[PDB]
This record gives C-alpha cells, structure tokens and sequence, in this order.
C-alpha cells in the first residue's frame, strides 16, 4: 500500500552534519507535497519542513532555518533532508509525512528514524 | 599640447543622398574650434567618454592601430594595417604595458604628406567608423579647412568601450558632443559647409 | 506625427491593413491638421 | 462619370448649372506596366542553420549570428506550427517576404518559460535588465517554442545575478556580501511546469532600409522601362513615376536619394549600377 | 557535416604501457566529445563524456583531455582487458558522427 | 535495472520493408529521448535516428531520409523504427540507445538485433 | 485631454517611456491644439 | 503578511489588507522571479520605488 521508509539515522557530534532519506511507495510521490516532522524523546512533535512537489517553494521551522535543507527527487520517489550545524536539541525521531489532500494523513506517516546529537 | 579643431569632425549623418539643400541634424559631433589633445611621436591610454574624433598626419604611415576597451589587455578591439592589408580583430589579445609595432571574440575582418581622419562612436552595441583621406603639405598641426567624413564600416560588437590607445607623426584627439548642426549639401551631394548651432 | 514612418508607401509595404490603418490614421490627422493651418493662414493673409 | 457635363452636375448637386468654369476632379495618367527589381542574390538563406541549431547559446553570452547575401523566405518561418509564438514589432509578419533589408542579425538563446515575456521592447526584469536588453524602438520579430525535450535533462544554461548596474541595449557582458560568481544555472528538468520549461528564442533584429540592401525576399525581377509611367518597386521602395536616366553622382554607399519632402527622388538599380 | 579523425588507426602495445589516442575534429566541439570501447560481439561501451569526465564503473586509468578540435584519450597502464577498438564521438551537432576507430593490439 | 530489448530483426528482400520494436525497462521512458544506431558487420557504427519523448521533432541520418521512420508510445514503453525500401547496404545490427541526460550512455544500449537485406 | 494627469512631470515620474509616450502624446496633442486656437484668435484680432 | 501568506481568500469574498506607515521596497517584489506576471497600469514597476 502506502509505505514511507526513513533512513540515515544515527549519532551526531555537535556541529557536524548528516543526511536523511525517506523512500515513497504506493502513491503519486511526484505529485504530492512532502513534509518532515520530528519528535524528541517523550516530548511533543515539532513540524520541521515541507516541500511542494515541484520544489519551487521550501518552508522551514524557525529552529532550523538556515541550517536544514529539504530536497526531493521524484524520479527516485525519495525525500531528502540535509542537517548542518546539528545541536543537541536537534536529537529526535524524524518522520516523513504527506497528504493525499492537504493535511497529514495517517496512512502517510513513516516509521521514523532516530537522530542523536551528542 | 593643444590645438584648434577649426571646423573638422562633420560626417554624413545617415546613408541617404541629398543635394542642394540645407539639412539640420543632431548627433555626436566634434564641436567647432574645440580643444583637441595633441600627441607627438619623436624623441598613451585616453578616455572614450562618448565617441572620439580621431585624426593623424603622416609621412610614412607609422600610425597603424587602435585599442578600444576598458582594460585593453587580455580581457576589446584591435585594428591593424600591416603595410598592404587591413586587419580588424576583436579578440582579447595579449598586449604589452606599452604596445608597439615593429619594422573570446565576435568579429574578424580582413582586406606630413597625408591626412587621415576618423570618427569612432559606439551606440547600442554598434561600433560605427567614418573616415576620409586627403593629401596635405604641412608639418605643424591640423590644416584649417573643411571636408566631411563618410561611413565605411559598421561593427555590431556589443563590446563596451571606455578607454582607447593609439598604436604605432602626430595624431590628435577630440571628443564628441550631442550638438545640432546645419549641413550644406552642394549640387553634387557633398558636404561643403556646416554651422554648429 | 508619431507614426512608424513618414513615407506612406513604406507603411503599406510593411504592415497589414489591420495595423497600418492605425499608423495611416496618425499621418492623416497630422497632415490634415497641417493643411488646416496653412489654409487658415492663407485666408487671413488673403484679407490683408 | 458619363461625361464632363455629367461631372459638373454631380459636383454642383443640381440637374442644371450656371455658366462658368468649374473644377471637378483630378486627371491622372495611369501606369501601364509593373516593374520589379531585385539582385542576383538567389543563394538560399541559412535559417535552418539558426533555427535548427543543435546547440543554443546561454542567455548571458547570447549567440549573435549575422545574415547577409541570401534570399530570405520568411513564409517557412511564419507558417510553421512548431513555434509557440511569433511576435513582430516593426513590421507585419506576412509582409516580410516583400521587403528588402540592409542586414539581419539572428540573436539566439535559451530562456526560462516564465521570462519569455521579458524578450520585448521596453521591458525589464532579471533576464531583460541583466542578460539581454532590447531597445525601445526595436524593429524585428521575436520567435519562441518549447524545447523541453531538446534542452531539459540540465544545468548548463546560465543567467546573471545580484551584482551589476547596467544593461544598455544589446550589450553582452560575459565577465565572471562575501562573494558570488554573477551567474546561476537554470534547473531545466523534463518534469517541471510550463513556466519552468526552457524556451529556445530567436530574435531577428532588422535594420530598416537605409543603404543598398543585401537580404531581399523571394521576389522575381523583371525588365526596366524608361520614360513611361510604371509602378516601380526597387528593393521594396515602391512608388509610381517616370524613370529617366540621371546625371546624379551617387556615392558608393548611397542606395537612394530624397527630396525636401522625404519623397524618393532617385534610385540605384540593384542589378545595373 | 562534422568530420572526426582518429589516430593511429591501429597500434600494438603490451600490458602496462602508456598509449595515447588522438581525435581530430573538423571544427569546434568545444569540449563535447565521447570515447567508446567495443570488443567484437560487444556493444559500444562508454568511457568518457565531454572528453574529460569519468563515467561510473570506468577505471581511473581511463581518462581524456582536449577542448575545441584536438582531443586525447589516455591509458596510464594497460590492463589485459583493454585490448579493443576505441571511438571518439562528437555530439555538438547532429548527425552524431564517429571516428574511424583505433584498435589496440598485443 | 536498465535494459533495452530489440526485436523484429531478420531477413528482408531488397526493396521491401521491416519494422523494429524496442522494449524499455528500469527508467522513465516517457521523458527520455530515444536513439537508433546500427553497426555493419565488422564496420564502423552509424547513427540512424532520434526522437524526443513527446516526438514533436524527428531527426534522421542522411542515408535513411525518406525511407525510415521512428516512432514511440510511452504507454507501452516501446520504441519503433519502420524501414521501407530496404537496400543491401542497410544490412546491420540495430541498437537502441538513450541518455539519462544528453549522451548515449553504455547503461542505455540494447543488445541489438540483426537485419539482413 | 485623456491623459492620466495634467502635470507633465507626474507622468514622467510614474511611467516608463514605452508607456509614457502614449500619455505625453495626448497632452501635446491638446496643448498644441490649444496654442493653434489662441494664435489664430490673435491673428484675426490683430487684423481687427 | 500578504503575498507569501499561507492562505488566501476565495475570490467571491476576496480579502484585503490595508498598508500604511511603512517603507515599501517594491524592488524585492518585482525582481523576485517567482511571479508569472507583473502588470502595472497607472505606473511602471521601476518608478514605484
Ligand atoms: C529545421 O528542420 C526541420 C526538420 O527537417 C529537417 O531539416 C531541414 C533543414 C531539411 O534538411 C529536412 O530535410 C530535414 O528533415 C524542418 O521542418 C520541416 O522540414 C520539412 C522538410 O523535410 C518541411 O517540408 C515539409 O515536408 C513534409 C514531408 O511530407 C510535407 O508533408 C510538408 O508539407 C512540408 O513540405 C517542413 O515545412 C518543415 N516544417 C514543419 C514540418 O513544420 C524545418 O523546415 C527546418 N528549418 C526551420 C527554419 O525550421
Ligand atoms: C573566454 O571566457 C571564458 C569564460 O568562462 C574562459 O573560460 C574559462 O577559462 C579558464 C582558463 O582560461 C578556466 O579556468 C575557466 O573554468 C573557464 N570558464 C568556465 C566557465 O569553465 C575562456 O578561457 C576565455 N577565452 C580565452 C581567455 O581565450
Ligand atoms: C562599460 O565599462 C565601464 C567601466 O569602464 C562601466 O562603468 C562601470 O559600471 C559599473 C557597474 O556596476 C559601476 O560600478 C562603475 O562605477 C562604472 N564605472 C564608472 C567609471 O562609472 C560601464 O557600466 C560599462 N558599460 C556597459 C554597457 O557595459
Ligand atoms: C585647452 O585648454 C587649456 C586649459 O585646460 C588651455 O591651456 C589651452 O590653450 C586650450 N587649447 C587651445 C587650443 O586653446
Ligand atoms: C598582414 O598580416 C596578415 C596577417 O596578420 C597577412 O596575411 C598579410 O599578408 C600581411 N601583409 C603583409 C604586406 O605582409
Ligand atoms: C560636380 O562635379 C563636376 C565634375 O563631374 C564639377 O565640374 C562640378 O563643379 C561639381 N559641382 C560642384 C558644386 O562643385
Ligand atoms: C546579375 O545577373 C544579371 C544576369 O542575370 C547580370 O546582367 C548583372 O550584371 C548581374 N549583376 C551584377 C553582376 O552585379
């Protein structure tokens, strides 16, 4: 059906960089706006970033503006997030999610991957 | 040194024949009785502010070339006449700090006793050159008299020009100013008199 | 007079009737205005 | 129009008229033959070498190819449906094959779809004011068509950026905050929108007839008739008059004279000098 | 059209040797050239694009150089599986043309 | 991964016709330009034809102009080349080739099929 | 006279020349026509 | 707060925001290349500033 697979999670030393990847299957990834959402351990989820299907727009959360870079390649049906200058508070489980329409839909959430900055 | 450009610098404003009629036109002309800078060549990069009258008096055709450009060295125009065959290249040549002659480009053309006159104005990317040759017997400066320069070439280089240098007999430099003139075409279609308005 | 050219034949050679008619009209109102001035000048001068 | 008397009745708006002398109309000799004159240039014109170019110039260093010594058939260009637009400014696009021009320049480059509107006189914008500016009195035709499968893949098309202040018309500046090389590439991809597709643009800049022209249309010349009213057409300078041998001495670069009234006074036969 | 000349036509070398293949263009392809290798019974198999850029899976001993009209294919040290013919290819202007080829022999 | 499969090759009498078929897999065939190329037995290979993905344009080598037509249907992810007025000199192994970008890349070449006239 | 403003400098500060020349032409057309009327009045009155 | 606002009104009930007491740099809008059309009528987009 619709499955989203996050990859690239691990352990980060403060200040260095990492790249995450999310894979899409079972829907028209090339026509859907795509999002990243993170949730730090035992704390609230935080909206991070969104990319429209054509990439003409990219909007980011204030806590990651100027440091995070989201990207997509519809050919590979994958979602990419770039992290630079990672800080300890950026440690969280990151989810790639989307919508068949406009709002994050429950079928359109991945299992997530863990990112630890220390 | 400085000299009186008495009445020279007048050139055919367009490419349309007329006759026996007083035609008023405005363009970048060399104002009458103006200061023109005199350089001599016995015993120099100049400004090109808006279009440069040029003239030279020769005995042995030592004056051969012009460099038009902004930096004028490997970053431009080149005009050279090596004793039988005119050559015009606009390659960005390697030029010495003091260019002389021994004894990325768009265009490439091929082909005191004498007075040679020129006008070089570059408007809207079109480098326009006029000229006129005449015999002379004078050793001092520009002979006082009137003749009109005529187009020979049109170079749509688009190359931006701010400074120019003469290559190698005196040669002289004025500057053009957007003044209206009244031109007097004779019976034969030749400019014989002019009035600076 | 604002027209693309003052040679009437030139416009007709260059432009199709849908557009040339606009340019031609510009010349017409001008030249006609010119005769108007000239004819008027004559009348006053004629009375003199 | 039946007779001179019937003309007087129509002018006077009366079936009877008082005696006198009455101006009615204007007598005009009519032209008898039709004369078309054009040069030997019948060599074909390499518009294919322009519009079928495998590689097009980037917009900042746009490729300016000169066209001269040919017979330009514009019907091939105008009629072809492969063009997404065909917008002329100084002339009507169907009249091209009747005129003759001093010279022609085919300025060719690839621009992003959203900016195709910027290639127009009196326009401004990032492309129109930092890459390729047209004069306000531009005379010519602008042509564009989709190239989404000839260009897109691609990041080899560049256009300038932040640092500058000038664009003066037809200037080609190819010079190459902290620092930034004043050029960034288009992201032409086959999967993007129409406004983001690459467009191959060719701009035929015409220089109006002021000199002995060299690019004429596909017209058939005829013989020349002197001392008689003819409708004459020399290189597109049309008119009606009596062609006589002259005693005027044209200069080698002057195609035609004029009168004080801007009417043509003398012409140089393009085939017989 | 665009004509392209390879030199030499045939050339014999042993394993480990330095060899150079020269491609001759009738006019500017400014840097848009490709090198291909074919063994018999094999398809044309890519080496280089724009004449200096390495394809994936292509050993670093393979490299190219040149711009404009004069171009070069490079073998640093011969491997035994490099015995084959080599074609420089232009793609500046259609039709895409191919050189006469250079077959390396033992 | 990426494979191009040619089909339809065989033996043809001179002046007759043949159609080649070409299956594509492993890449977005609907947005890639296609190429045909032939190699004569132990001779230098010759470019044949090209079509962009939407096919508004269609280019040929000179020797096959007016006799060869190239066609595609992105629906079936297949490429076709119809030959008419075949001559003996047209005997060659015909390949499909394409590009992730602009150049034949070795990943995008078919095994080839033989046409004998 | 149909122009968007009767202050000549306002147009020049507001419009690019490719559009201004249309507007400016309207003002000139009338003002030029206005002088023509005035001078014609003078001539006739001067005759009186 | 107008152009890149996450949400625009439907056209039959088109919204409007008033602008006053500010320094309006129309270049940043005009030279922004995201715009498919930018047509000014009573003025020209280079005389705004
Ligand atoms: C640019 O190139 C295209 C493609 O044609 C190719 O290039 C030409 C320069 C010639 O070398 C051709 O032999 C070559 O295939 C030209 O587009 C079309 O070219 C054809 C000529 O083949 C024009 O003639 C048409 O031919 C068909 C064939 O049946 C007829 O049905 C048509 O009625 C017509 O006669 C055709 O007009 C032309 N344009 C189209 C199809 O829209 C193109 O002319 C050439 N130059 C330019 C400026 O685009
Ligand atoms: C013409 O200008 C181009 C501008 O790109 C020059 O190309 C550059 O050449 C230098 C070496 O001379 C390289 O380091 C650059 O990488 C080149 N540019 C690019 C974009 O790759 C070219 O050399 C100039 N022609 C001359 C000087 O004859
Ligand atoms: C021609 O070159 C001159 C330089 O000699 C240019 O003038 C400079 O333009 C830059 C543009 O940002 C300014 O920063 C400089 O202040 C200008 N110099 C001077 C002395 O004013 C000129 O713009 C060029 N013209 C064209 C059409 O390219
Ligand atoms: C040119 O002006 C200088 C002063 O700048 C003056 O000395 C000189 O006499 C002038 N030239 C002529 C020919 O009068
Ligand atoms: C002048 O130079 C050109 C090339 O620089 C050459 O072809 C020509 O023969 C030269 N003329 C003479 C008289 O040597
Ligand atoms: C025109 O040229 C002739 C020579 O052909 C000459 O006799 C005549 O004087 C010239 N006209 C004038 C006004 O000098
Ligand atoms: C053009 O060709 C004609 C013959 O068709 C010839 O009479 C004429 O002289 C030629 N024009 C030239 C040589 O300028």
């Amino acid at each position: 059906q619709v499955q989203l697979v996050e990859s690239g999670g691990g352990v980060v030393q403060p200040g260095r960089s990492l790249r995450l990847s999310c894979a899409a299957s079972g829907f028209t990834f090339s026509s859907y706006a795509m999002h990243w959402v993170r949730q730090a351990p035992g704390k609230g989820l935080e909206w991070v970033a969104v990319i429209p299907f054509d990439g003409r727009n990219k909007y980011y959360a204030d806590s990651v503006t100027g440091r995070f870079t989201i990207s997509r390649d519809n050919s590979k049906n994958t979602l990419y997030l770039q992290m630079n200058s990672l800080r300890a508070e950026d440690t969280a489980v990151y989810y790639c999610a989307s919508s068949s329409g406009y709002l994050f839909h429950s079928d359109y959430w991945g299992q997530g991957t863990l990112v630890t900055v220390s | 040194a400085y000299t009186n450009s008495f009445t020279r610098g007048v050139y055919y404003p367009d490419k349309v024949f007329r006759s026996s009629v007083l035609h008023s036109t405005q363009d970048l002309f060399l104002p009458f009785f103006s200061n023109v800078t005199w350089f001599h060549a016995i015993h120099p990069v100049l400004p090109f502010n808006d279009g440069v009258y040029f003239a030279s008096t020769e005995k042995s055709n030592i004056i051969r070339g012009w460099i038009f450009g902004t930096t004028l060295d490997s970053k431009s125009l080149l005009i050279v006449n090596n004793a039988t065959n005119v050559v015009i290249k606009v390659c960005e040549f390697q030029f010495c700090n003091d260019p002389f002659l021994g004894v990325n480009c768009t265009f490439e053309y091929v082909s005191f006793k004498n007075l040679r006159e020129f006008v070089f104005k570059n408007i809207d990317g079109y480098f326009k050159i006029y000229s006129k040759h005449t015999p002379i017997n004078l050793v001092r400066d520009l002979p006082q008299g009137f003749s009109a320069l005529e187009p020979l070439v049109d170079l749509p280089i688009g190359i931006n020009i701010t400074r120019f240098q003469t290559l190698l007999a005196a040669y002289y430099v004025g500057y053009l100013q957007p003044r209206t003139f009244l031109l007097k075409y004779n019976e034969n279609g030749t400019i014989t008199d002019a009035v600076d308005c | 007079f604002g027209a693309i050219s003052s040679v009437l034949n030139d416009i007709l050679s260059r432009l199709d009737p849908p557009e040339a008619e606009v340019q031609i009209d510009r010349l017409i109102t001008g030249r006609l205005q010119s005769l108007q001035t000239y004819v008027t000048q004559q009348l006053i001068r004629a009375a003199e | 129009a039946l007779d001179p008397l019937s003309e007087t009745k129509c002018t006077l708006k009366s079936f009877t008229v008082e005696k006198g002398i009455y101006q009615t109309s204007n007598f005009r000799v009519q032209p008898t033959e039709s004369i078309v004159r054009f040069p030997n240039i019948t060599n074909l014109c390499p518009f294919g070498e322009v519009f079928n170019a495998t590689r097009f110039a980037s917009v900042y260093a746009w490729n300016r190819k000169r066209i001269s010594n040919c017979v330009a058939d514009y019907s091939v260009l105008y009629n072809s449906a492969s063009f997404s637009t065909f917008k002329c400014y100084g002339v009507s696009p169907t009249k091209l094959n009747d005129l003759c021009f001093t010279n022609v320049y085919a300025d060719s480059f690839v621009i992003r779809g959203d900016e195709v509107r910027q290639i127009a006189p009196g326009q401004t914008g990032k492309i129109a004011d930092y890459n390729y500016k047209l004069p306000d009195d531009f005379t010519g035709c602008v042509i564009a068509w989709n190239s989404n499968n000839l260009d897109s893949k691609n990041y080899n098309y560049l256009y300038r950026l932040f640092r500058k202040s000038n664009l003066k018309p037809f200037e080609r500046d190819i010079s190459t905050f902290n620092c930034y090389f004043p050029l960034q590439s288009y992201g032409f991809q086959p999967t993007n929108g129409v406004g983001y597709q690459p467009y191959r643009v060719v701009v035929l800049s015409f220089e109006l007839l002021h000199a002995p022209a060299t690019v004429c249309g596909p017209k058939k010349s005829t013989n020349l008739v002197k001392n008689k009213c003819v409708n004459f057409n020399f290189n597109g300078l049309t008119g009606t008059g009596v062609l006589t041998e002259s005693n005027k001495k044209f200069l080698p670069f002057q195609q035609f004279g004029r009168d004080i009234a801007d009417t043509t006074d003398a012409v140089r036969d393009p085939q017989t000098l | 059209d665009i004509q392209m000349t390879q030199s030499p036509s045939t050339l014999s070398a042993s394993v480990g040797d330095r060899v150079t293949i020269t491609c001759r263009a009738s006019q500017s392809i400014s840097n848009w050239l490709a090198w291909f290798q074919q063994k018999p019974g094999k398809a044309p198999k890519l080496l280089i694009y724009e004449a200096s850029s390495l394809e994936s899976g292509v050993p670093s001993r393979f490299s190219g150089s040149g711009s404009g009209t004069e171009f070069t294919l490079t073998i640093s040290s011969l491997q035994p599986d490099d015995f084959a013919t080599y074609y420089c290819q232009q793609y500046n202007s259609y039709p895409w043309t191919f050189g006469q080829g250079t077959k390396v022999e033992i």
